[PDB]
């Protein structure tokens, strides 16, 4: 199930987004595209609620993270119950 | 280094600063320079809006707790000056535009005005002729009957009290600007709450009270007497001359010919002639009476001024607050009170809920007390004064109310610390409220189905031609037992449980059809099966609000959805379309809803008020007795359906807001449809968002690329939470203008 | 549905399922969908519906009545 | 994973603590080490007492004990930057959720593997006409 | 002639709904992806100053209210 | 000759005649109800007796919106003109937008005083560059 | 080809100021995909719902700006 | 009852229409081929004609609005 979270060659390793995922959805990996050396990523897109803190923190002229909803699971639709 | 005084210290626990904020014009020229985001330049209109939404939030502007006390301060006394010019501007407009005069020498034949409208355009129609050749716009203020029960006489009289107004009005601006400025109270001299309750109780309320008792024994009870006996305004001399002459005292109250030994040697019998305790009306005016009212505010003050010593200050006698709060814990709530003395002497906003909830309560609590103890002369007679002043309390209890669940919410977001709060009352609270918010929940719904669900089976009833299986007096009754029991505990009261009372203290409850002029004062207000419906109705509504309200307080901090939802502050749109979608979850957002939920609260209860005292209560007498309702008695049959609200109340009574075209009334009827319009307004708002609105200025502000003319403070669509509050305001101010004006051209058209 | 939006109401169902799942003899039933709020989309189609269905009916009701009471 | 030590926090119960869902379905762990006994915000409501030493503490979801993190990280004299936050089914199996590697994920670590990587701007995605009928969006292909 | 403007007026703004919704559904500048995000979502977040209703579906909502009103003239 | 058939001077309608007997006074005048009366009197009334307006274009009813138009077109032209000059002298003053929620009230009223000739430096404007900017010059969204 | 102080036009169809004009600021070393770092006198929509304001700076590829 | 049954189905119908082009954009619209038509050239100049529908909305609604307003007053 789960929504999809990409992360775009736009990125500028500013990290933002992950500090702001309160999910831990992201991580920031080695990267040679941008100054920062490193780039977001979504290996844990399984526990993303999807509401979009990253996407509000990214810098980049459009986001460079981009979180498109999709599937609705327990996890995904944050349910305690 | 502005006017410096002495220092009026008296050797107390007063502690200023002598000059922390200097005075200067400069930043006047810099709007947004109490916010450090603002004051860097405008980019976006969204700087514009936020100007004015954070202008009173002094707690994000600076984080010291003493100089938001001091702004708060110095902003009291600047409303009070505006309170201050709002009632003096009412004296002056009756001295010198209105025909105070005239309806006192004649009240039953003319009509209170004030306000004369300059004729252009043609507006002049609104000058109506309220008698004795006047021609103005009708007030139900009831400004005219506060001035005769006070002892008002002459224009000059109102004149003195309007220039009062004003100087006292400069004297609260220049006290706030010398206490925010120069002496600027410490924090400490707030926190001192023992002594500022002592001084409220008995030197606010006790000694105003007192004093007021003093007036009205001096000045108000022997016009009043005067007046009511018809010796006309221009012959009853002046209210000094009483004083000048004890002797014109002792001649209409003889208790004043013993002196002030009867007080001093407690001998207060002989003091009968004017501290009484009749209970019942002023046959002459249809008012309470005067010397109820004197004996009432001394008592009060001697209540109040006592009240004032039960706290500890600087002498070692009265009561520690704290003490006695921590005193209190029991087996249920593990330590009680432990840390509310804290949080009630650190948080401004915790005390602003508490002052809200009360003060709103107090206020509908005088609502529903003025109309049924007329406390004015002639106040019963005019319906229009009556329902106008009922409908007003009401309005502004029920906001007060919504505003103290919106400070209760911002407490918990800004001032809550889990360590000063450990298994004490609000602890526990929070740790079940699961539990209170869904029983809260489950006595909505019951409400709701054995309220209005009882109004939807009475119309599907009689639509089927069944009206034997109707909720009805004449049929399946639900009579309100038990307030018919305490109404006939009230008629029997003088003589019996109240021995000292002459009459009952409201003839609401009871007895006979007091009656002044053609029109009926005050009778027995009946309760049957229609006013349980419209009170459980009442019940069900004020749950809701409640339920609402209470549930934005008590998950300002967490919920299972949003478990950080407190550093996400007060105010704020939602977290994301994820989780299903959380909009709305904010405090802010409840106090939003709130407010929908109190409106429609609010009007069911005018809209009762209304159609019972046309239908039970006002009406015509005749010489023989007969009694000819406004309305015909026409509740108990039409109130028991949907149908019967819409038509026999709403349809029948709206006939003379609509006809008021070509009269006086007309302002009426064109509010009216302003009201309407407003209303639907509203619904843009709420209904949709900002996404799309954004969108369509994209496409605007490229047409004015096109020619050059775009602005360097790019346009930006509302913010969600504006969209919401503009949505919600314009929603109040078309409705409550739609009955505004729908009450008003009622109460004015039946005479 | 208009006016209130979802997240306040997904709190409120939260409220009332611990409130089932605390109530015995209630508890020895349980949903087999959990429930939550209506959607967002959902919430507007949901509201749109009722305003429209309202709208049609309230004036359809006018119209005939009046025309047929008054006979044209 | 293996299995899991630490002392409760101190607290007298709460409403907004676990469900059915907790036995029935999946819970999430949050250990930490703590240097006294100091008190902390329930992200279910109230008020607790963390212990000296070490605590576990049993939460509904991921995002409560993720918030329980940061509260731990950001709100304390000595910071707790120590807490680690398992997913525990009901058949006992323990997994080791956050952090990940033994590192916070907002600071860059070698060995970790990108995904969700699109190698190209928003504006490059494929036309959805020229993918229709596959089951697939822009972002998928 | 009065209640033909009015009839003119809802006309032309249910009309500009319905084609700002159509005109705007492949992208904008709040949302320069948005034919990859579908004809009907819920949002794209508070983010980038809010974009509650910004889905062609939306517009769609909207435009219904005030073909309601049209028809009501 | 026979052209708006279904409607009478109004000096000639006697229910406009009725009415205008006893119209209301509009502001402290006690004749501008006899002034309305022989000013309404000239145009087109009808069966109410309400004087009705041609806004067909004929020069005979060139008062009922020809020259209200003119009037309106000029006034709104040289308010239009006058903000946008404003607007666009503030652009290079370094920091436009304080100026324009804090009025530059010395150049306000400059360019305010200078809207008399709004038409002509419309022209002028069209003529050179200044009115009109080129598409591939203004920010567009995707299409 | 691009120094500091330049005035380009935006090229990138997503980008929020395309059409509109921004001034270089700096050009990083090599290696990098979007080097051109170009400020811009309007502010995009960047922000939480209420901000006052947004982003006035982007990185760019040089073939998605245009001389001016 | 036929004239309004009737009306408000067109309304129904219309909206659909401009709904179902919407979707057409989103989901069907193909840039390459329809590529500097009829069809493309309207979304090149969408920001004109939803600026001027916004402006012919605004000048009827204005107007209309205040010619009932006055004669009410
Ligand atoms: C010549 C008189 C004068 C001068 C020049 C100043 C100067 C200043 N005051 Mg001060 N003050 C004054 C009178 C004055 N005050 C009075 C009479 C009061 C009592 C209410 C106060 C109480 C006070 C407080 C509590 C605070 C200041 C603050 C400030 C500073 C912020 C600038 C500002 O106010 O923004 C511009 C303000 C305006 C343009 C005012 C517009 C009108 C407002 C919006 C509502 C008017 C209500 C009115 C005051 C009530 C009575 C009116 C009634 C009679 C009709 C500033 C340097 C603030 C500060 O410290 O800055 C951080 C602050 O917190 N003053
Ligand atoms: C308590 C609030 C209050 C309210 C709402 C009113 C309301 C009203 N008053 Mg009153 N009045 C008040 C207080 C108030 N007054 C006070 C305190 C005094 C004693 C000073 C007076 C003395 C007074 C007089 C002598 C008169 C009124 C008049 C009026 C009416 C016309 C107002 C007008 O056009 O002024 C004129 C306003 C302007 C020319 C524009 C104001 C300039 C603006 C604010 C500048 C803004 C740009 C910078 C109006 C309904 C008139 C009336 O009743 O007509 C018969 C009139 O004769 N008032
Ligand atoms: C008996 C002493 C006394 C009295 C009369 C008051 C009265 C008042 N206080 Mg105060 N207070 C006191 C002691 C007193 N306080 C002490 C000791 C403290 C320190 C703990 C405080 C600290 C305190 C705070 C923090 C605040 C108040 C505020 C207020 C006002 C709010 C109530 C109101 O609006 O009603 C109606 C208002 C009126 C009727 C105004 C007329 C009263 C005038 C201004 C004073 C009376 C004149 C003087 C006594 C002589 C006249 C009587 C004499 C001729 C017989 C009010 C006028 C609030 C405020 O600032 O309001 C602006 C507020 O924020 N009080
Ligand atoms: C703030 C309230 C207030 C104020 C300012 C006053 C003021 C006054 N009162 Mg009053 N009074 C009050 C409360 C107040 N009283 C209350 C609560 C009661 C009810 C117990 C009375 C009942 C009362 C009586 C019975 C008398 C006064 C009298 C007087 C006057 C004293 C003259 C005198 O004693 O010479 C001596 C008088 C004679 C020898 C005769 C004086 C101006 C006296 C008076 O004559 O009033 C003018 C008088 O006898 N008062
Ligand atoms: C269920 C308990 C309870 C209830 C029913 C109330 C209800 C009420 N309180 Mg109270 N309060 C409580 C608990 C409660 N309080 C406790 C435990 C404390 C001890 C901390 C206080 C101390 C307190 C004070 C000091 C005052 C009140 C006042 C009031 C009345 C305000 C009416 C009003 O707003 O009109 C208009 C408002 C006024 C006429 C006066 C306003 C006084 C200021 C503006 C508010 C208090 C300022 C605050 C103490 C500042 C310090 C807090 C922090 C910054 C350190 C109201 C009926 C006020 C009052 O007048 O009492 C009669 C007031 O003076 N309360
Ligand atoms: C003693 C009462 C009291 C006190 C002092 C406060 C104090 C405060 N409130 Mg509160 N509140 C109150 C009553 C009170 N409120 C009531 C009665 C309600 C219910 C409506 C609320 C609900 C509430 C909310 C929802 C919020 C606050 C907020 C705030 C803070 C910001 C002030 C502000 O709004 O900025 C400046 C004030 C304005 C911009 C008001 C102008 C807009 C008004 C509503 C238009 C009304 C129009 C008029 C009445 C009628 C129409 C006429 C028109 C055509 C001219 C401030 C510390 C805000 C906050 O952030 O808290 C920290 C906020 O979110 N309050
Ligand atoms: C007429 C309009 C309307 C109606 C009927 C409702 C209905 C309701 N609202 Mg609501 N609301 C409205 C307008 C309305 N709202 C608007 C405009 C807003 C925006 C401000 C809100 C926002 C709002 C909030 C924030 C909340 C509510 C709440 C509630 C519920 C209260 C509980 C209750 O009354 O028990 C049930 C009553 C009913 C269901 C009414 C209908 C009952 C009929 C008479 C019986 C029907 C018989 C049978 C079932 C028919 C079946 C047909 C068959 C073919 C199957 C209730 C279901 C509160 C709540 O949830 O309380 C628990 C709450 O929190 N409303
Ligand atoms: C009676 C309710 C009402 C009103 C007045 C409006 C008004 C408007 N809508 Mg709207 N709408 C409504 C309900 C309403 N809506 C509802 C319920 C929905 C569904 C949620 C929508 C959804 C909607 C959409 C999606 C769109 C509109 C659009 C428009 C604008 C069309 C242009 C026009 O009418 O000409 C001119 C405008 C008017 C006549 C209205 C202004 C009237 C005021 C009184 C003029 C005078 C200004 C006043 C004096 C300001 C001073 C205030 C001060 C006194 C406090 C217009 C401003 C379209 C638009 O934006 O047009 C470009 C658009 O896209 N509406
Ligand atoms: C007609 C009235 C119908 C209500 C009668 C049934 C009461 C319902 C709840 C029973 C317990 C509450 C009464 C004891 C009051 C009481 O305090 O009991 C005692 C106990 C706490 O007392 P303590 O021993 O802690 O006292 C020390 C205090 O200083 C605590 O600070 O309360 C509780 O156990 C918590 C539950 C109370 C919350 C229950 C309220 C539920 C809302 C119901 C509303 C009914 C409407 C009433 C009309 C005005
Ligand atoms: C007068 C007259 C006449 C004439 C007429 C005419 C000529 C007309 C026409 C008319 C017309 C001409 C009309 C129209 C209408 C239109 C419309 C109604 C539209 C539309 C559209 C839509 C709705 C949609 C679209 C779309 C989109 C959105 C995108 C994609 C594509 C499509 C298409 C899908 C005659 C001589 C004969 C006779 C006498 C009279
Ligand atoms: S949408 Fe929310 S949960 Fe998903 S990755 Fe972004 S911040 Fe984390
Ligand atoms: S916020 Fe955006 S630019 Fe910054 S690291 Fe995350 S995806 Fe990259
Ligand atoms: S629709 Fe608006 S309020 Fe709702 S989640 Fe989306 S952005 Fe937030
Ligand atoms: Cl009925």
């Amino acid at each position: 199930m789960s929504h999809s979270v990409k992360i775009y060659d736009t990125c500028i390793g500013c990290t933002q987004c992950v500090r702001a995922c309160p999910l831990d959805v992201l991580e920031m990996v080695p990267w040679d595209g941008c100054k920062a050396a490193q780039i977001a990523s979504s290996p844990r897109t399984e526990d993303c609620v999807g509401c979009k803190r990253c996407e509000t923190a990214c810098p980049t002229d459009f986001l460079s993270i981009r979180v498109y909803l999709g599937a609705e699971t327990t996890r995904s639709m944050g349910l305690a119950y | 280094m502005t006017i410096s005084p002495p220092e009026r210290e008296a050797k107390a626990k007063v502690s200023v600063d002598n000059n922390p904020v200097p005075t200067s014009f400069e930043k006047w020229g810099k709007p947004g320079h109490f916010d450090r985001t603002l004051a860097r330049g405008p980019k976006t209109t969204t700087w514009i809006w936020n100007l004015h939404a954070n202008a009173h939030d002094f707690d994000s502007q600076t984080s010291d707790l003493e100089d938001v006390s001091r702004k708060i301060f110095s902003a009291h006394f600047g409303h009070l000056a505006v309170v201050f010019v709002w009632l003096s501007g009412m004296y002056f407009h009756g001295a010198k535009f209105s025909n105070y005069e005239g309806w006192l020498a004649d009240p039953t034949h003319i009509k209170p005005s004030a306000q004369v409208v300059w004729p252009i355009v043609g507006q002049g129609i609104l000058n109506g002729d309220v008698g004795g050749g006047f021609h103005g716009i009708q007030i139900t203020s009831g400004l005219f009957y506060l001035w005769r029960a006070s002892g008002f006489t002459d224009s000059y009289q109102l004149y003195c009290t309007a220039i009062g107004g004003l100087v006292m009005a400069a004297l609260m601006l220049f006290a706030g600007w010398f206490h925010y400025h120069v002496k600027a109270p410490k924090l400490e001299w707030f926190q001192n709450v023992e002594s500022m309750m002592n001084h409220h109780l008995a030197g606010l309320l006790g000694l105003g009270s007192l004093g007021w008792a003093g007036h009205q024994i001096h000045v108000s009870m022997p016009i009043n007497k005067l007046l009511d006996a018809g010796v006309a305004p221009k012959d009853i001399p002046l209210p000094h001359e009483f004083i000048l002459e004890p002797s014109k005292m002792a001649e209409l109250y003889p208790s004043f010919a013993q002196g002030l030994t009867p007080f001093f040697t407690l001998n207060w019998g002989v003091y009968s002639d004017f501290l009484t305790f009749k209970g019942g009306l002023n046959p002459v005016t249809g008012g309470l009476w005067l010397s109820d009212t004197a004996h009432h505010h001394l008592a009060i003050a001697v209540l109040f001024i006592i009240a004032g010593h039960m706290y500890r200050t600087n002498w070692g006698i009265g009561h520690s607050m704290k003490e006695i709060l921590e005193a209190h814990k029991g087996p249920f709530t593990g330590e009680g009170h432990k840390g509310l003395y804290e949080i009630l002497t650190t948080s401004w906003h915790a005390q602003l809920a508490i002052n809200l909830a009360l003060l709103g309560s107090l206020t509908i609590i005088v609502a529903q007390h003025m109309y049924a103890m007329p406390p004015y002369p002639y106040q019963a007679i005019d319906y229009a004064t009556q329902l106008s002043l009922f409908t007003h309390h009401m309005w502004i209890g029920g906001f007060l109310i919504v505003g103290a669940g919106a400070h209760g919410a911002i407490f918990m977001v800004r001032d809550y610390d889990p360590a000063k709060n450990v298994n004490n009352l609000l602890d526990r609270m929070l740790r079940h409220r699961d539990a209170i918010i869904s029983h809260l929940n489950w006595v909505c719904i019951f409400l709701g189905f054995h309220s209005f669900g009882l109004y939807i089976h009475n119309d599907t009833m009689r639509a089927l031609g069944r009206p034997q299986d109707m909720f009805s007096d004449t049929a399946i009754q639900l009579q309100p037992i038990f307030a018919q029991w305490v109404q006939h505990l009230h008629t029997l009261a003088p003589g019996a449980t109240a021995p000292n009372a002459l009459a009952t203290a409201s003839y609401a409850f009871g007895g006979e059809t007091i009656a002044v002029a053609g029109k009926v004062a005050m009778m027995p207000i009946t309760l049957g099966t229609a006013d349980f419906m419209v009170h459980h109705i009442h019940a069900f509504t004020i749950h809701v609000t409640a339920l609402i309200l209470l549930k934005g307080v008590l998950y300002a901090r967490s919920s299972r959805l949003v478990p950080d939802k407190a550093n996400l502050g007060f105010r704020f749109p939602c977290d994301g379309p994820g989780r299903g979608g959380t909009c709305q979850v904010s405090g802010w957002d409840h106090v939003f809803l709130g407010l929908f939920w109190m409106y429609n609260s609010l009007s069911i209860v005018i809209f009762h008020f209304s159609w019972k005292m046309q239908s039970d209560v006002w009406g015509t007498v005749s010489p023989d007795g007969s009694v000819t309702h406004v309305t015909l008695g026409n509740f108990a049959q039409s109130a028991i359906t949907i149908n019967g609200w819409l038509r026999d109340f709403l349809w029948a009574q709206a006939a003379n807001v609509i006809n008021s075209y070509g009269s006086a009334l007309s302002a009426y009827g064109i509010m009216f449809l302003a009201g309407h319009f407003v209303f639907a307004f509203s619904l843009m708002f709420l209904f949709s968002g900002r996404g799309y609105w954004q969108e369509l200025i994209e496409s605007i502000v490229w047409a004015h690329n096109k020619l050059n003319v775009a602005p360097a403070i790019q346009p930006r669509a509302l913010s969600i939470i504006q969209g919401r509050a503009v949505g919600v305001a314009h929603y109040l101010l078309g409705g409550i203008v739609t009955t505004w004006a729908f009450f008003l051209a009622r109460s004015l058209s039946i005479g | 549905f208009l006016i209130s939006w979802r997240g306040y109401w997904q709190e409120l169902i939260e409220t009332i399922v611990w409130a089932h799942e605390r109530t015995p003899l209630a508890n020895l039933v349980r949903w087999k969908d959990k429930p939550v709020a209506l959607s967002i989309v959902q919430a507007r189609l949901v509201g749109l519906a009722h305003f429209t269905v309202g709208y049609v009916l309230t004036y359809a009701a006018f119209l005939i009545a009046s025309t047929a009471g008054k006979f044209g | 994973m293996t299995e899991l030590s630490g002392q409760p926090p101190k607290f007298g119960g709460s409403t907004g603590g676990l469900l059915s869902k907790a036995n029935r379905e999946e819970k999430y762990a949050i250990t930490w080490t703590s240097a006294s006994e100091q008190v902390f915000e329930m992200p279910t409501g109230g008020a607790a007492i963390m212990n000296e030493g070490e605590n576990l503490l049993y939460l509904a979801r991921k995002e409560q004990c993720l918030a329980l993190g940061t509260q731990l990280r950001t709100k304390f004299k000595p910071k707790i930057q120590d807490y680690k936050i398992y997913r525990v089914y009901p058949s006992g199996e323990v997994q080791y959720l956050h952090p990940a590697d033994g590192v916070f994920p907002e600071k860059v670590n070698e060995g970790r593997e990108a995904q969700g990587t699109k190698t190209r701007r928003i504006g490059q995605n494929p036309e959805p006409v020229t993918i229709k009928f596959s089951g697939k969006a822009p972002y998928e292909v | 002639f009065l209640v033909h403007h009015a009839i003119a007026l809802g006309l032309h703004t249910t009309a500009l709904i319905l084609i700002k919704g159509a005109l705007d559904a492949r992208g904008s500048k709040l949302m320069p992806d948005k034919k990859d995000f579908g004809y009907s979502f819920p949002c794209d977040g508070p983010g980038r100053g809010g974009t509650c209703d910004i889905s062609a579906w939306d517009a769609f909502y909207l435009a219904m209210f005030w073909m309601l009103n049209t028809l009501g003239w | 000759a026979d052209d708006f058939a279904n409607l009478t001077p109004c000096s000639e309608n006697p229910a406009y005649l009725a009415k205008s007997k006893n119209f209301l006074n509009t502001t402290n005048d006690p004749n501008s109800g006899k002034i309305r009366a022989e000013r309404y009197a000239s145009a087109l009334c009808g069966p109410e007796g309400y004087p009705h307006l041609i806004v067909d274009g004929r020069f005979t009813h060139a008062g009922d919106f020809l020259i209200p138009s003119i009037l309106f077109l000029y006034i709104a032209g040289w308010i239009g003109w006058v903000g946008r000059s404003y607007l666009i002298e503030i652009r290079e003053s370094k920091n436009p937008e304080m100026q324009e929620v804090v009025i530059n009230v010395p150049l306000a009223i400059k360019k305010m005083l200078g809207g008399f000739l709004w038409p002509l430096a419309a022209v002028g404007e069209y003529t050179s560059g200044k009115l009109v900017m080129k598409d591939s010059e203004i920010p567009t969204s995707p299409r | 080809a691009l120094n500091r102080g330049d005035k380009v036009r935006i090229k990138r169809t997503e980008s929020y100021w395309y059409g509109d004009v921004g001034t270089v600021a700096s050009v990083e070393k090599s290696g990098i995909l979007y080097p051109v770092i170009v400020r811009f006198d309007r502010v995009n929509y960047n922000g939480f719902s209420g901000s006052a304001s947004g982003v006035n700076t982007n990185n760019f590829a040089e073939n998605e700006l245009e001389l001016v | 009852a036929l004239y309004t049954h009737h009306q408000y189905i067109a309304g129904f119908l219309m909206v659909g229409a401009f709904a179902h082009g919407a979707i057409f954009f989103v989901r069907d619209y193909d840039p390459v081929a329809n590529k500097d038509n009829v069809l493309a050239r309207m979304l090149e100049h969408k920001e004109a004609l939803i600026s001027h529908l916004s402006w012919v909305s605004l000048f009827l609604g204005f107007h209309t609005l205040g010619l009932y307003v006055h004669n009410d007053v």
